[PDB]
């Protein structure tokens, strides 16, 4: 029944965003739940972020 | 019937089928999003009892 | 009744790196100011990426070049962390050709007047083969905080060039900003503070303006308090 075929192929690049699962390797699960400024983020005397 | 896979696709407006090619089908590196014209089919359904 | 601060010694070593003092505030106001004047450097300070990019041969960012040991992407990676400082234009486009077998530096590319690259050392990509040609056009405007690819696709309104890769645009000149508020003597003032703010740029921005749009903004959003 099929006459022809046309395969498109997408190359979707996703970066992170909230809901991504994300987990170390000590069983530490856990899904991002803000995405949040440099500025708002805990620094350190020496004015480096985390 | 056969289903084709023409470039002319009923309502839809000439910059729809702008990414289309003239057989129908998309260029290679063309950046898509959703709903975006992919391969334009049509499919035949005759008397249409309106 | 309130002592105002100036801005005295601005120790600069590294092009990146800077060590600026504000001598005559108050006690609280090395803190209020350093603080709130991180809050401003590290987000909302003018500074030029490169927006978008046309390589001669490729069609998108997921090709490859036969005699360029990077991937496209990996090239427009490089692109990304070009620092160009431009004088009097908005938006300016370069144009970058070399062939042979030498890494592609950004020293190769074409210089404008208006157009000063910081690190002529950069690597934009390598060339394997002997006759290996390159040519692009990369595309540098200025522009505030970080505007990804993803949402330029918007407005488009016939941005078809199939060949115009878009890239990421990471606008801040700001790297890293750090404030320690110590004392400070200025012959008789029983206790004043001396606030040093240390920051790290991409050298596009020197740091005395940087701060001083720091606080140009700063006092602008106030305008909304000086009354209601």
């Amino acid at each position: 029944g099929v006459l022809k075929i046309v395969k498109v192929y997408l190359a979707v690049k996703r970066r992170i965003q909230p809901g991504d699962k994300m987990a170390g390797r000590h069983g530490n699960k856990g899904v991002i739940s803000k995405i949040n400024p440099i500025e708002d983020m805990p620094y350190d005397e020496n004015g480096t972020p985390v | 019937g056969p289903e084709e896979i023409t470039a002319d696709i009923p309502n839809v407006g000439e910059a729809a089928l702008s990414k289309l090619d003239e057989s129908g089908i998309v260029y290679i590196g063309a950046e898509v999003t959703g709903g975006d014209i992919l391969v334009g089919k049509v499919t035949p359904k005759g008397e249409t009892q309106l | 009744e309130f002592l105002k601060p100036r801005l005295v010694d601005i120790e600069q070593v590294s092009s990146t790196h800077a060590k600026v003092t504000l001598e005559p505030l108050e006690r609280g106001f090395g803190h209020t100011l350093g603080n709130a004047l991180r809050r401003i450097l590290l987000s909302s300070m003018p500074g030029c990426a490169v927006t978008e990019v046309e390589i001669d041969g490729v069609l998108h960012e997921y090709s490859t070049k036969e005699g360029v040991q990077e991937d496209i992407l990996e090239i427009l990676l490089n692109l990304k962390g070009l620092a160009v400082r431009v004088q009097g234009k908005d938006e300016v486009i370069l144009t970058l050709n070399k062939s042979g077998i030498g890494p592609v530096t950004a020293a190769d590319i074409t210089h404008d007047g208006d157009v000063e690259i910081v690190k002529p050392q950069h690597v934009i990509c390598h060339l394997t083969d002997e006759n290996a040609s390159i040519s692009m056009r990369i595309k540098v405007q200025r522009g505030r905080g970080y505007v990804p690819a993803s949402t330029r696709i918007h407005s488009e309104e016939d941005e078809r060039p199939i060949g115009r890769l878009l890239v990421d645009a990471c606008y801040s000149p700001v790297e890293r900003i750090a404030y320690n508020v110590e004392a400070a003597r200025v012959e008789q003032r029983t206790d004043l503070d001396k606030l040093v703010i240390e920051m790290e740029t991409n050298g596009t921005i020197d740091p005395e303006e940087a701060i001083r749009r720091a606080a140009t903004i700063l006092a602008e959003q106030l305008e909304a308090f000086v009354d209601l």
